């Protein structure tokens, strides 16, 4: 799946106009709490490489870190589902349109199969 | 030099970069390698003594020569086909000439001997350039002409190259050039995955370039380039070599630190295509990169090394120059295995 | 040295703070806002 | 990678010496003006693999 | 599961956080309170299994394996808390955090719904525990001890990725629960014979297997105290656990594909045995009745029959809490001579009645003294064996009677005799050493009460 | 042969230090004996209090998720049945023949 | 606004600032002479910036507070036991040489970066040039090895050869039986003990080798006891010439930026003088280093940056 | 004495903090998964007359 040949793409676009017809993470996503905390981390190996006080040496540099990474990871987080569901609507419409490739396997049950018994010995 | 030429080196060299990288046409393409060509020599001859000027020299004929066997390429591609845009290379060996070039400018295998050499020779913020930016704009037109490229010979000096950086990084008992051999073995990772997913090549070139920055301004802070000059660094900073531990085991691949998402992925990648035996081969060829890796690790802050008297007088002095992406990077070299299928943003 | 809190580099910090919160908060407003009007929601 | 600008913003900074068959000064034509032009026509938007079959 | 990892996670903060002279009492108490939650884990079902959610789940191979994963942490930093005495509070900070990443991991191992996470995890306990060998180690050799013990981890363990994510790619889910429903039987192929070779090889090397050992006796002499306890009670483990969950894909494979591992088992039991009975050191000799141990363990796990598994998880068990029983004994013995080797301090009844009696209870079920789970794991893999073919019984007589010998040698040589004239700084017992022992002891006691609740899943 | 015979300026070993010459009662635990006196009591409380009686009691009046009292009913309930109506106990076959289809063979 | 690339661009020139008055000086003088009295007239009548002669201690007066630390977590060595047993069993005559080697290259950079940064000359006391002349006589007397002056002669090179050389050397001249008469007159007992020997080796050794390749590339002005009381005539000599000889003439404002880059940042400075050679006078253990450096942390405004410390009564730490 | 104790004790407070949200979030995430309540052929079940779902 190489999707930067896709039809109609803009080139330089982080994020089309069409992804907005899509769910936005939530402000509670778990993945934007990592982003948070990794943001934390880094004040804090910021403090301790400056030779501060890790844990209460600048607040407002903490809070400005995470609330960076926030908003990068929220934005980071769109476009990546954004691309997931560019991939599931290209895979269902091929689907759709080269039925003679996907064909409907016929349901058979388990008491009309035989599946070669291998005693353990 | 004066900073204001130096500022103007820099973005000379990134606009060489930028010009390779958005132009559509072969000529400009060249005429991009040339401006970083030239806007390079001098940042690598900051300091001035004969090493620097070795290594900036050698580096111009490695770097002028691959230039040469590029226009070479282009001109027997245009002979075949008049095409100027960057595409499918429409012809044979003209596209193993252009391989090659880009192979030399990349400092694949079996062109691999100038990095450890310029590495060494230059400063470490030369270094750190050099095994950082100048990596973009090849790769770019090997993704470019992917497609093109013939499996057999990219895989090999991708093999290549991780074998001899695994084996030549055993050896070394300085820094840069473990720095350097740490970077063939990385591009050789990166350009086996190219014929199957650009991807995971794009991936792979940000992890490691994210680790190598790290790297290279944890050395930068203790100024140190060799195993002995960087033991004396637990009596000062204790943190930095505690980092720096943890930055060279996410180097070496170990989960669940961030260095093992690249070459996770691309033996995924590989495994799509029914490739089985050159991934487990990378994989036992980079334990060679991990030995050396524990090594410095064992070197730098497992134990305590021998110290001398006058550091005494270095604990009463702060460093004056503080880098202020350093905690960054540390923490994306480190922690960022969860964030892993992020990577469909096509980065 | 011999410094006091920078009160200039502080107010910038928690200026671009609660600027970029807000403007965060303000941006998902208006993509779920926008989301159930394209699908129709309410 | 390749980070299409003249694309995104309509410059055309080097797409004018791509090909043989585009605007020569004096409308002076190339050799291989008609073929190129067929091959062209033909390829354009069918994509390059099955531009290629 | 997050009512266990989310507490384990707040050890961390809290340590950090801690008086610097405070750590120790936060730690034991936060700790014990942790296994009392894990404790609910225990209540299983004949159906299924615990599934709490998509990321984890829990079994009744999972559970008692989770119990005393928590169970050793309170032991671990017991046992840490006399020879970090005169270390600075944050390096004592970072011991302890090294010990909760370590519990965390593990943690996360057992229960691990995907086969990758999985090994992420598998693969993510190896650093705390390398840091730990190769920093607050007492010899020069550490750092080979570390070495070996990273890169046998690892050429057996990535073959193993390699076959996961072509599992994958083939049947195209790695989630245990599809892959018990849809296992379909594998070709007696060179590339199925490969394909098994990498499955099996990276749980062969931690038991360890016999012809892989050698790594154990390294990393097991130069750890310290708390390291050698995990790396005896769980980290051994976590190969059976691999081999239980991963065996279902292998069948029909694994009959002709089990006897090279059968016959290196069977005798290298035999063989550990007999190497324990000329030692000179004490740390070594419990490595190798470990290794022995783990033996019969990978006996069990290959002849795959409901008595096996049954026996092999009440080994484990059991094998976990004495090995660190053992090596408690030996690091207080150490702490006080200073020698680490079994002839020089002899006679150690006279002076420390109460330890001998320690002693004499660890060796005894060391020995499968019956009705201990020891001899119930004992007996149930003898037995499964004996129904695989009548002549292994032979072999195992003699691995019973050897492991008996050299258990009562390792009581007699330390124990029994003349004390040395010249130590004089045998100082009594403190209450920490004993409550030590007396809290390693008293589970194996109270389990033979209840041993369904650690036979595992075909109870 | 000037040298000093020293390789390096380094501290002498030193000795052991025992908690029970400064502090009798010493619990093995801490230097300080408050510290000592509540480590040891937090540690005795939190694992010989709590843990192994209450989880020992709450593990042994664990409910009957496995369904031992529940399969034995059912087989008491099973067997009255089939005694009485003569069937022969346990059949050989776990399901029904009528609706497993084998594959005919004719060769 | 700290002096960086940014300050030179915009408006920080450093040529600007000198108006022919720097002439970085510095006067050297034999055991117990007035070297000090000359050079501090000299300073009061031009107008410079005096620095009395780096002690053991030196370093301890630029940083946190200006009161010494202790010798242990400070310089390990104490001149008077050197003098007492100079062939002491403990290497302690090369350590003493090597920390006052290195605090002489501390205070030769913070004369640079003054002069750089103000414009105002400096008046010093023995250098690192003309430092070895104490090396010397301590090998000839035998009080350290080949190896220690091996050591010495690596990190000088590596270290001085970054910096400009004095403009003006001024030596006083005094006979060696005047010197001690004088030495015994100070009334120091454990001066009482330095012999003839030592004072001759080392006397000797200023006329050998350091006013001979000095006066290749600095001037010169050879004073004795008795012309050297009256500060007139050294200053007159000092204004009279001109130098014209050195590396001075020769830099421009880009040298002058490097240099000043290069004497701010103490700890590149001092990089070269913990160079990973081992020898038994210097190198030390890891227990005790580890032990010293604790000791050095839990000291009162030394565990965090000088701004961040609580004990000492930094207030607003929350918000720095 | 409170306000004092507290800063020194206030650690304890964090494990049993965690064992909460820790049950909290498995009854969330449990949430999620109520797709087939009720739906089981061996559980299908009619409501009671003053009930909504068969589990929480
Ligand atoms: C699994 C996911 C879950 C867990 C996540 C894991 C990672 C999390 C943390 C990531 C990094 C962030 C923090 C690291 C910064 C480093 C600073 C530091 O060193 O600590 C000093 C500092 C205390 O010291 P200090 O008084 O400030 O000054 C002393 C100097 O700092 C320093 O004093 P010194 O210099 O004199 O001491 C020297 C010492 C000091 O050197 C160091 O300690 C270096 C720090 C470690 C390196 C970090 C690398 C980057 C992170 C990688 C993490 C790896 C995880 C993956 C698994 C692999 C394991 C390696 O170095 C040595 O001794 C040399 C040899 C060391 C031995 C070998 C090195 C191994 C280190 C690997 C550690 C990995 C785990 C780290 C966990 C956190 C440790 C602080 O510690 C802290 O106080 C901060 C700890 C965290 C703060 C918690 C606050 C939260 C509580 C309130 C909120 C409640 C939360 C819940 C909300 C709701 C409840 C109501
Ligand atoms: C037998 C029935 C008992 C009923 C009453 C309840 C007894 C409860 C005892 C629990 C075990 C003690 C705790 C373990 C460590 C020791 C604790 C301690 O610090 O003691 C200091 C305390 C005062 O010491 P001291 O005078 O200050 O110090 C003197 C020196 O240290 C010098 O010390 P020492 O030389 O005096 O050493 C102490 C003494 C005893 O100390 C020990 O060695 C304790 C460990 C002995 C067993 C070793 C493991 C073998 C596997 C057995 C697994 C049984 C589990 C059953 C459930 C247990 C639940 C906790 O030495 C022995 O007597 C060796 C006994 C070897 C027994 C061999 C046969 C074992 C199988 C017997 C059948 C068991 C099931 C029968 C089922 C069928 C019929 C109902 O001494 C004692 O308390 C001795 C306890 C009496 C001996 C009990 C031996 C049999 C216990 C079997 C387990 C319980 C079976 C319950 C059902 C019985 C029917
Ligand atoms: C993503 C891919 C990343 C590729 C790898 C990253 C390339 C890193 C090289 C950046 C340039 C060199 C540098 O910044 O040093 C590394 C720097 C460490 O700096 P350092 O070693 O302390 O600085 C010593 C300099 O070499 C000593 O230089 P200096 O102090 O003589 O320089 C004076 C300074 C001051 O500049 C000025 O005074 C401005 C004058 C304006 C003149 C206008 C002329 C117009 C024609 O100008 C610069 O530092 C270079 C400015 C270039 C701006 C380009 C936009 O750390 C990083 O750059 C890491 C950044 C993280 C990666 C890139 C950003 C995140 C993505
Ligand atoms: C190592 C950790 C990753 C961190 C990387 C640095 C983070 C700082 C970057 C700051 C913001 C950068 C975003 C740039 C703004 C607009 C970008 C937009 O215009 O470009 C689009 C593209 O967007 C960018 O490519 C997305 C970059 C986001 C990178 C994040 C992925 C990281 C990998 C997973 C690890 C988790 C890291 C999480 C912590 C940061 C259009 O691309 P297109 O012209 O059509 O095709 C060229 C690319 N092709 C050829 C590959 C198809
Ligand atoms: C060192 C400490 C211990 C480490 C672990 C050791 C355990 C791993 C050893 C692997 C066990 C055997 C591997 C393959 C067994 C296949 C069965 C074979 O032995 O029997 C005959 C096979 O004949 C011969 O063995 C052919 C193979 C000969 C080449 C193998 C090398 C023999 C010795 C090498 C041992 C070195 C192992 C360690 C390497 C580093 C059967 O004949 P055939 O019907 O035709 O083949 C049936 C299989 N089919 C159906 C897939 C075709
Ligand atoms: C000092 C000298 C002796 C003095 C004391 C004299 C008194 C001796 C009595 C002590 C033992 C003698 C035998 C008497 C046994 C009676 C109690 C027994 O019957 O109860 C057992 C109960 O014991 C428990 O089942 C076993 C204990 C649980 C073990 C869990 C370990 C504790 C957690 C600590 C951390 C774990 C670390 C290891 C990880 C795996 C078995 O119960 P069970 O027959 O079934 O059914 C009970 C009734 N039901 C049907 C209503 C349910
Ligand atoms: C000591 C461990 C036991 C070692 C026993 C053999 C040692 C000698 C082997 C050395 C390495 C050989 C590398 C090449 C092996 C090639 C095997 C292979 O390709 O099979 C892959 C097979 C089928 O290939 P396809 O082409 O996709 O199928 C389509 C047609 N049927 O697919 C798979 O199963 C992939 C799984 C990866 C195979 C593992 C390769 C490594 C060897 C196995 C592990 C054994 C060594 C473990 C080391 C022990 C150290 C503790
Ligand atoms: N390179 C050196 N080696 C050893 N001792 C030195 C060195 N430089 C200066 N000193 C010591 O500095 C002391 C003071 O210097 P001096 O000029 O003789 O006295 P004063 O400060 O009163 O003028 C002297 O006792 C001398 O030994």
């Amino acid at each position: 799946t190489m999707m930067s040949g896709r039809p109609g793409r803009v080139p330089l676009q982080f994020l089309p106009n069409e992804a907005r017809s899509l769910p936005p993470p939530k402000l509670t996503d778990p993945r934007l709490v990592y982003m948070g905390f990794l943001g934390y981390c880094s004040g804090l190996i910021d403090n301790a490489i400056r030779r501060r006080p890790v844990v209460s040496a600048g607040l407002h540099r903490q809070l400005l870190y995470v609330t960076s990474f926030v908003f990068f990871g929220y934005y980071l987080l769109k476009r990546q589902d954004y691309m997931y569901a560019l991939r599931d609507h290209d895979m269902f419409a091929y689907v759709k349109s080269h039925p003679e490739d996907f064909p409907e396997k016929d349901k058979k049950t388990y008491g009309e199969i035989l599946e070669e018994f291998h005693p353990v010995r | 030099m004066n900073p204001i030429i130096y500022t103007t080196l820099i973005m000379t060299v990134m606009s060489g970069t930028m010009l390779v990288m958005i132009s559509s046409h072969w000529l400009l393409i060249w005429i991009g390698f040339e401006m970083n060509l030239l806007a390079m020599i001098p940042v690598l001859m900051k300091n001035f003594n004969p090493r620097a000027t070795e290594a900036a020299t050698k580096y111009f004929l490695t770097q002028a020569t691959a230039s040469m066997m590029l226009m070479m390429a282009i001109i027997i591609n245009l002979l075949y086909s008049g095409q100027w845009t960057i595409t499918k290379m429409f012809n044979p060996v003209a596209m193993t000439m252009m391989t090659m070039a880009l192979a030399m400018k990349l400092g694949l295998s079996p062109f691999h001997f100038w990095v450890p050499e310029v590495t060494q020779g230059i400063s470490l913020q030369a270094g750190l350039l050099l095994l950082t930016w100048q990596k973009l704009a090849p790769l770019s037109v090997l993704c470019q002409i992917s497609q093109s490229i013939n499996p057999n010979l990219m895989l090999t000096m991708a093999m290549l190259s991780i074998l001899i950086g695994g084996w030549g990084g055993l050896n070394q008992t300085q820094l840069r050039k473990i720095m350097a051999y740490s970077s063939i073995a990385h591009m050789g990772w990166m350009t086996a995955v190219l014929p199957y997913n650009t991807t995971m090549t794009i991936l792979n070139l940000l992890i490691y370039i994210t680790m190598t920055l790290a790297m290279f301004m944890l050395l930068i802070h203790s100024s140190a380039t060799t195993t002995l000059s960087l033991s004396h660094t637990w009596n000062k900073m204790p943190v930095i070599t505690s980092l720096m531990m943890v930055t060279l085991l996410s180097m070496g691949g170990l989960p669940p630190l961030s260095g093992f998402m690249p070459k996770w992925m691309i033996i995924q990648e590989m495994t799509k295509n029914e490739s089985i035996i050159m991934p487990t081969l990378m994989a036992m060829t980079a334990l060679l990169n991990l030995y050396f890796y524990m090594r410095l690790a064992y070197s730098s802050s497992l134990t305590m090394f021998p110290s001398t008297n006058n550091m005494k007088m270095k604990w009463q002095f702060e460093h004056t120059k503080q880098m202020k992406l350093l905690p960054t990077m540390i923490v994306l070299s480190t922690l960022v295995l969860p964030m892993t299928p992020a990577l469909s943003s096509l980065n | 040295p011999h410094g006091s809190p920078d009160w200039l580099k502080v107010g910038l910090t928690l200026g671009t703070s609660v600027f970029l919160w807000i403007y965060l908060i303000k941006q998902h407003k208006e993509d779920v806002l926008e989301y159930k009007r394209r699908n129709g929601l309410e | 990678p390749f980070f299409d600008v003249q694309k995104r913003l309509g410059l055309d900074l080097d797409r004018w010496m791509t090909i043989q068959s585009a605007e020569q000064p004096h409308k002076i034509p190339g050799r291989c003006h008609a073929f190129e032009k067929e091959w062209i026509e033909c390829a354009h938007g069918i994509g390059g693999i099955r531009a290629e079959k | 599961m997050l009512k266990i990892i989310i507490p384990t996670t707040m050890l961390l903060p809290m340590t950090w956080m801690s008086k610097h002279n405070m750590i120790w009492i936060n730690a034991t108490v936060h700790s014990l309170l942790i296994s009392l939650i894990s404790l609910s884990l225990l209540n299983q079902l004949g159906e299924n299994s615990l599934n709490f959610s998509l990321t984890f789940f829990s079994d009744s191979l999972s559970a008692p394996l989770l119990v005393l994963t928590t169970w050793l942490l309170p032991l671990m930093l017991m046992a840490s808390q006399s020879h970090l005495s005169k270390e600075t509070t944050t390096r004592k900070k970072l011991y302890i955090t090294m010990l909760i990443l370590l519990q965390l991991f593990l943690i996360m191992t057992f229960t691990a719904t995907e086969l990758i996470l999985f090994y992420i995890l598998f693969e993510a306990t190896l650093v705390p525990t390398l840091i730990i060998i190769t920093r607050w180690g007492n010899q020069t050799e550490r750092l080979n001890a570390g070495l070996y013990f990273l890169f046998y981890t690892l050429a057996g363990s990535l073959p193993l990725l390699v076959a996961l994510v072509y599992i994958q790619n083939t049947t195209g889910s790695l989630n245990f629960l599809i892959i018990h429903y849809w296992s379909h039987p594998l070709s007696n192929s060179w590339s199925n014979i490969f394909m098994w070779l990498a499955c099996i090889m990276a749980f062969m090397v931690k038991m360890p297997l016999y012809g892989l050992h050698l790594w154990l006796p390294k990393a097991h002499v130069e750890a310290p105290i708390a390291g050698s306890m995990v790396l005896a009670a769980v980290l051994l483990k976590l190969g059976g656990y691999g081999m239980m969950r991963i065996t279902t894909i292998l069948n029909p494979l694994t009959n002709y594909m089990a006897y090279p591992f059968l016959m290196l088992s069977m005798w290298g039991m035999i063989m550990t045995s007999s190497i324990c009975l000329r030692q000179t050191d004490l740390k070594s000799l419990i490595a190798y009745s470990s290794v022995s141990h783990m033996a019969l363990v990978i006996v069990a796990i290959m002849i795959q029959t409901p008595w096996s598994f049954m026996g092999a998880t009440a080994l484990m068990i059991a094998h976990g809490l004495t090995s660190s029983m053992l090596f408690c004994l030996a690091n207080t013995n150490y702490e006080r001579v200073h020698s680490r080797t079994m002839i020089l301090a002899r006679g150690l009844q006279t002076l420390l009645p109460l330890m001998a009696t320690w002693w004499l209870v660890a060796s005894l079920t060391n020995l499968a003294l019956p009705p201990s789970i020891n001899l119930i794991g004992e007996l149930f893999i003898i037995t499964a064996s004996f129904s695989w073919s009548n002549i292994t019984i032979i072999l195992m007589g003699m691995n019973m009677m050897i492991t008996a010998l050299y258990s009562l040698y390792m009581l007699i040589t330390t124990q029994r005799g003349k004390y040395t004239h010249h130590i004089n700084n045998i100082k009594p017992s403190f209450t920490r050493e004993n409550a030590l022992m007396a809290l390693h002891i008293l589970p194996l006691l109270l389990l033979t009460l209840n041993p369904k609740m650690i036979l595992g899943p075909l109870y | 042969p000037p040298e000093p015979t020293i390789r390096l300026q380094e501290d002498p070993d030193p000795e052991d230090e025992n908690l029970y010459e400064k502090n009798p009662d010493s619990h093995g635990y801490d230097k300080d004996p408050i510290v000592d006196l509540w480590n040891m009591r937090v540690v005795f409380f939190f694992g010989f209090s709590i843990v192994l009686v209450l989880g020992s009691t709450f593990v042994a009046y664990l409910p009957d998720y496995r369904m031992q009292e529940w399969a034995r009913r059912e087989a008491e309930r099973l067997v009255k049945y089939r005694e009485a109506n003569g069937l022969p106990l346990m059949e050989s076959n776990c399901f029904d023949p009528n609706k497993i289809q084998l594959p005919e063979d004719e060769d | 606004l700290q002096y960086g690339p940014l300050a030179f661009v915009l408006g920080e020139r450093t040529t600007r600032k000198l108006t022919e008055t720097s002439k970085v000086i510095t006067v050297d003088g034999n055991i117990c002479s007035g070297k000090g009295r000359l050079a501090r007239e000299i300073a009061e009548k031009l107008g410079l910036r005096h620095f009395p002669e780096a002690g053991i201690h030196y370093a301890d007066s630029t940083t946190g507070d200006g009161k010494p630390l202790d010798v242990q977590l400070s310089g390990n060595c104490s001149l008077e036991k050197f003098y007492d047993d100079p062939k002491s069993n403990d290497g302690n005559s090369y350590r003493l040489q090597s920390w006052l080697y290195a605090s002489r290259l501390l205070q030769y950079a913070d004369a640079l970066e003054h002069l750089l940064s103000t414009g105002q000359g400096v008046v010093l006391e023995r250098s690192i040039y003309s430092d070895f002349v104490f090396l010397e006589a301590m090998y000839r007397q035998g009080f350290i090895r080949k190896q220690c002056v091996e050591h010495y002669n690596e990190v000088k090179k590596v270290t001085a050869c970054e910096y400009l050389p004095p403009h003006v050397v001024v030596y006083v001249d005094v006979p060696v039986p005047e010197i001690q008469s004088r030495i015994q007159k100070k009334g120091n007992p454990h001066e009482m003990k330095i012999t003839a020997a030592y004072l001759q080796d080392i006397e000797n050794a200023y006329k050998k080798t350091f006013l001979p390749e000095m006066s290749e590339k600095c001037e010169v002005l050879q004073y004795s006891a008795r012309e050297a009381e009256d500060a007139e005539k050294v200053v007159e000599d000092i204004e009279y010439l001109k130098c014209d000889k050195g590396p001075w003439p020769d830099q421009d404002d880009r040298t002058f930026h490097r240099l000043r880059m290069l004497v701010q940042n103490k700890l590149e400075v001092l990089n070269y003088t913990t160079i990973p050679v081992y020898l038994p006078e210097i190198t030390i253990g890891a227990h005790q280093s580890d032990r010293v450096f604790q000791k050095f942390t839990e000291l009162p405004g030394r565990k965090y940056s000088p701004g961040y410390n609580e004990d000492v009564g930094d207030k607003w730490i929350w918000l720095k | 004495n409170v306000l004092q104790i507290v800063r020194d004790h206030w650690v304890h407070i964090l494990v049993p903090v965690g064992f909460v949200f820790g049950c909290y979030l498995d009854r969330r995430s449990d949430e999620k998964l109520t797709a087939f309540r009720n739906k089981s052929l061996l559980f299908k079940r009619e409501l009671r007359p003053n009930e909504e779902v068969t589990w929480k």
